C-alpha cells in the first residue's frame, strides 16, 4: 500500500499512453487493472530499453508505430499457436530498437480470461526477446527447468508449455540448441510466464508443470530484480549515476585522505617485489658460493616461479646445510603482499610463519588501513547497492578448478565441476581486503568466476577513483544463488551473495564443529565432550571446508577397519592431537607451528601429520600431487599416524616410526619406485603412499598395490593386525 | 626433529 504503487503510476505515467475516444475514465482504468498483474519491475524494464504501452480504439494496426509492419509481421499466432490476423486480434508487441506494445480495449479482460492470458502472454514475449535477450537470458538456469519437463514422469506438461519442435527434439536442450533456437525457447518463457501471470490460468500451471510455475514463481518474487539491476549496469548512464552518488558520498574521506593514506592503499594493491640487490647483500660468502655450486632448480620445494628469481640471483652475481639455506631464501623472496597475509593466516597476524620485523611491519600496514576504512557504505542517496568482484576459481579450489573450463571449448564451462562446485557452497568470509568494482567489468582470462555482492549499510570501504571500493576485513557472506551465465560470448558462473555480520558466519562454523564431534566421539567410543575435529575457516569458500570434513571422514570410516582407527584415533587423543580442515596455510596452524624450531622450518601442502602434536592438517583449497580429492589426502596422512602408532608399540621408551626399522628400509630398497613416484621420496612417505592406496575406494587401486608392491602389503597388513590385537 | 608433507601442484 505503499511506494509499490508510486513507482506503479510514476513508470505507468511514462510508458503508458492511454488514447481513446469513449470517456477515458473506464478505459484508462482499464489498462491499470489489467497491467497490475504484470510484477512491476517488468514495467520498468520495458521503460529501460526505450519501450511504450499504447491504448487504443478500433483496428490497432491503426495507430502510428504499427503501420510500418510488412505482410507478415501482420499474421501472429495466439497463445495457444493459432493463427490470426493482427487488425483483428487486440494486441501486438513490436520488436525492434524501438519496441512498443498496443493494446486494444475493453472492461472484460476481467471477464475474457482468455484475452487477459494473450496479453499476459506478449508481455510475456517482451520480457524475454526484448529484456532479458539484451543481458543474455533465459540461460542455463531456464534450460534445465525445461529438460526437467520433457524429460519426466507425465507428459502433460510438455502438452502444455512445449511445441513439437520442441516436444520431437531427440536429446536434452543444450547451450548450443537455445541459441540456434531463441525464438523457441523465448516462446515458452512467455507461455509460462501468461499461466503464471493470470491468476485463472495459475493452477493449470501449477497442476501440470510446476517446475516451470516454481520457477516463474520465484523469478517474479524476487529474482526479477536482480535481472533490472543487470539490465541497469548495461547503460552509460545508469553506471555513472551510480558511481557519482557513491563518490559524493565519500567526498569528505577522499579529501582528507593524506599522502600516507594513499599510499597504503596503493600498496595494497601491487605488492612490492624483493630487489635483487638487497638479497645479494645479507647473503655470505659461504651463502653466496653454495649460490653457485647449487643446482637451484635441483630443489623440490621451490615453485618454478620462485626458482626463477633464486636462477636470476647467480647471473646477476643437495644437502643439508645447502638445502637449509634454500628454506631462507624461499621466506625472503616473497612478496610484500598485504592481502596475500591477510588470507594466508586467515586474519591471524601475530602468526610466527614470519620473520618477526616484516610480520610487525604487516601489522602496521593492516591496523592503519583498518583506520582509514571507517567510513560505511550507508547513505541517502540510495538503498540496495551491488558491487561486483572478478575471481579466479583456483582460489577457492584448486582441485576443481582443475576441471572447470572444458578441454576443447574455452567459452564453455563443464557442468559437470558446476554442481560439485556449486555443491556446498552457503557460505563465504573475507580475512583481507576485498576490491570490488562499482558497475561490473569483464574479467580476466583465468577469472571465471563472477561476484554481485550485496553490501549492508553497516559495511566500511574506501572509495577510489578508478571506480571501485576497497572493503573493510573480516566480512561475512551469504551465497544467495549460483548459475551459469554468458557473458561476451564465454560463460561464468555468476555468484549472487549478501554480506551479514561475519559473527553469524562463525557461529554456524562453531556449532557445525560441536556436532562433528558429538557425533564421532560417539562412533569412535571418545569421551562425549573430547575435541578432535576443529575447524580453521577464515576463507572464502568457507561452508564447503566445513561440509567436506563430514564427507571425508566418511570415506575413512568406510575404507579402514574400525578396529585400526579406534586404536590409532585413541593414541592420537592421548596426545592431544587434532584433526584440522582449514582453509589457512599450514605454517600457520598451531598444530604445526608451535613445535617448529626454526620458521624455516615450516611445510605448506595439501596435507600434513605432525608427530609432536600428533594432529593431522588438511588444507581445503589446494591440490595435492596428483590425488583426485581431499578424502585421499586425509587418509595418506592417516597412514603416518599409523607409523607413528605402530613404531611406537616396539620400544616406547622412545617413540620411532616403524617405517624406520632395518627390515622396512629394505622393502623400500626394491619395492619404493613401484607405486607412485611421490611415494619413492622416501620410506614414511612410501608408507603412507602404500597404505592410502590398499585402502582406495577403487580396488584397481589396491590390486596395485598387491601385484606391484607385495613384501609391502604384507607389511602394512602385519602392522594393521598387530596395532589391532596390542 | 620431522613432519610429513604432501605438497600441492602449483604452475
Ligand atoms: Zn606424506
Amino acid at each position: 500500500n505503499k511506494t509499490q504503487e508510486e513507482h506503479l503510476k510514476e513508470i505507468m505515467k511514462h510508458i503508458v499512453k492511454i488514447e481513446v475516444k469513449g470517456e477515458e475514465a473506464v478505459k484508462k482504468e482499464a489498462a491499470e487493472k489489467l497491467l497490475e498483474k504484470v510484477p512491476s519491475d517488468v514495467l520498468e524494464m520495458y521503460k529501460a530499453i526505450g519501450g511504450k504501452i499504447y491504448i487504443v480504439d478500433g483496428d490497432i494496426t491503426k495507430h502510428i508505430s504499427l503501420e510500418a509492419l510488412s505482410e507478415d509481421k501482420k499474421k501472429i499466432k495466439d497463445i495457444y499457436g493459432k493463427d490470426a490476423l493482427l487488425h483483428e486480434h487486440y494486441v501486438y508487441a513490436k520488436e525492434g530498437y524501438e519496441p512498443v506494445l498496443v493494446i486494444q480495449s475493453s472492461e472484460d479482460y476481467v471477464e475474457n480470461t482468455e484475452k487477459a492470458l494473450n496479453v499476459y502472454y506478449e508481455i510475456g514475449k517482451i520480457l524475454s526477446r526484448d529484456i532479458l535477450s539484451k543481458i543474455n537470458q533465459p540461460y542455463q538456469k531456464f534450460l534445465d527447468v525445461l529438460n526437467t519437463i520433457k524429460n519426466a514422469s507425465d507428459s502433460d506438461g510438455q502438452d502444455l508449455l512445449f511445441t513439437n519442435q520442441l516436444k520431437e527434439h531427440p536429446t536434452d536442450f543444450s547451450v548450443e540448441f537455445l541459441e540456434q533456437n531463441s525464438n523457441e525457447v523465448q516462446e515458452v518463457f512467455a507461455k509460462a510466464f501468461a499461466y503464471y501471470i493470470e491468476p485463472q490460468h495459475r493452477d493449470v500451471l501449477q497442476l501440470y508443470a510446476p517446475e516451470a510455475f516454481n520457477y516463474m514463481d520465484k523469478f517474479n518474487e524476487q529474482e526479477i530484480n536482480l535481472s533490472l539491476e543487470e539490465l541497469k549496469d548495461q547503460r552509460m548512464l545508469s553506471r555513472y549515476e551510480k558511481w557519482e552518488k557513491i563518490k559524493q558520498h565519500y567526498q569528505h574521506w577522499s579529501d582528507s585522505l593524506s599522502e600516507e593514506g594513499r599510499g597504503l592503499l596503493k600498496k595494497l594493491q601491487i605488492p612490492i617485489e624483493p630487489k635483487k640487490d638487497d638479497i645479494i647483500h645479507s647473503l655470505s660468502q659461504e651463502e653466496k658460493e653454495l649460490l653457485k655450486r647449487i643446482q637451484i632448480d635441483s630443489s623440490d620445494f621451490l615453485s618454478t616461479e620462485e626458482k626463477e628469481f633464486l636462477k636470476k640471483l647467480q647471473i646477476d652475481i643437495l644437502s643439508e646445510k645447502e638445502k637449509e639455506f634454500l628454506k631462507k631464501l624461499k621466506l625472503d623472496i616473497q612478496p610484500y603482499d598485504i592481502n596475500q597475509r591477510l588470507q594466508d593466516t586467515g586474519g591471524l597476524i601475530d602468526s610466527p610463519s614470519i620473520n618477526l620485523d616484516v610480520r610487525k611491519q604487516y601489522k602496521r600496514d593492516i591496523q592503519n588501513i583498518d583506520a582509514l576504512l571507517h567510513q560505511s557504505i550507508g547513505s541517502t542517496l540510495y538503498n540496495k547497492i551491488y558491487l561486483y568482484e572478478n575471481m579466479n576459481i583456483n582460489n577457492l579450489t584448486a582441485t576443481l578448478g582443475a576441471d572447470l573450463v572444458d578441454s576443447t571449448d574455452n567459452t564453455k564451462i563443464n557442468r559437470g565441476i558446476f554442481n560439485e562446485f556449486k555443491k556446498n557452497f552457503k557460505y563465504s568470509i573475507s580475512s583481507n581486503y576485498m576490491i570490488v568494482d562499482i558497475n561490473e567489468r569483464p574479467a580476466l582470462d583465468n577469472e571465471r568466476l563472477k561476484w554481485r555482492i550485496q553490501l549492508s549499510p553497516d559495511t566500511r570501504a574506501g572509495y577510489l577513483e578508478n571506480g571501485k571500493l576497497i572493503l573493510q576485513r573480516n566480512i561475512g557472506l551469504e551465497i544467495k544463488d549460483v548459475q551459469i551465465i554468458k557473458q561476451s560470448e564465454k560463460e561464468y558462473i555468476r555468484i549472487d551473495a549478501k554480506v551479514v555480520p561475519k559473527s553469524k558466519i562463525d557461529t554456524k562454523i562453531q556449532e557445525a564443529q560441536l556436532n562433528i564431534n558429538q557425533e564421532w566421539n560417539k562412533a569412535l567410543g571418545l569421551p562425549k565432550y573430547t575435541k578432535l575435529i576443529t575447524f580453521n575457516v577464515h576463507n572464502r569458500y568457507a561452508s564447503n571446508i566445513v561440509e567436506s570434513a563430514y564427507l571425508i571422514l566418511n570415506e575413512w570410516k568406510n575404507n579402514i577397519q574400525s578396529d585400526l582407527i579406534k586404536k590409532v584415533t585413541n593414541y592420537l587423543v592421548d596426545g592431544n592431537g587434532r584433526f584440522v580442515f582449514t582453509d589457512i596455510t599450514l605454517p600457520n596452524i598451531a598444530e604445526q607451528y608451535t613445535h617448529q624450531d626454526e620458521i624455516y622450518e615450516q611445510v605448506h601442502s595439501k596435507g600434513l601429520y605432525v608427530p609432536e602434536s600428533r594432529s593431522i592438517l588438511l588444507h581445503g583449497p589446494s591440490k595435492g600431487v596428483e590425488l583426485r580429492n581431499d578424502s585421499e589426502g586425509f587418509i595418506h596422512c592417516f597412514g603416518h599416524a599409523v607409523d607413528d602408532y605402530a613404531g611406537y608399540l616396539l620400544d616406547k621408551n622412545q617413540s620411532d616410526l616403524v617405517t624406520n626399522s632395518k627390515k622396512f628400509i629394505d622393502i623400500f630398497k626394491e619395492e619404493g619406485s613401484n607405486l607412485t613416484s611421490y611415494g619413492r621420496t622416501n620410506e614414511a612417505e612410501f608408507f603412507a603412499e602404500a597404505f592410502r592406496l590398499m585402502h582406495s575406494t577403487d580396488h584397481a587401486e589396491r590390486l596395485k598395490v598387491q601385484k606391484n608392491a607385495p613384501k609391502t602389503f604384507q607389511f602394512i597388513n602385519d602392522q594393521i593386525k598387530f596395532i589391532i590385537n596390542s | 626433529k620431522k613432519v610429513y608433507p604432501y605438497p600441492m601442484e602449483p604452475t
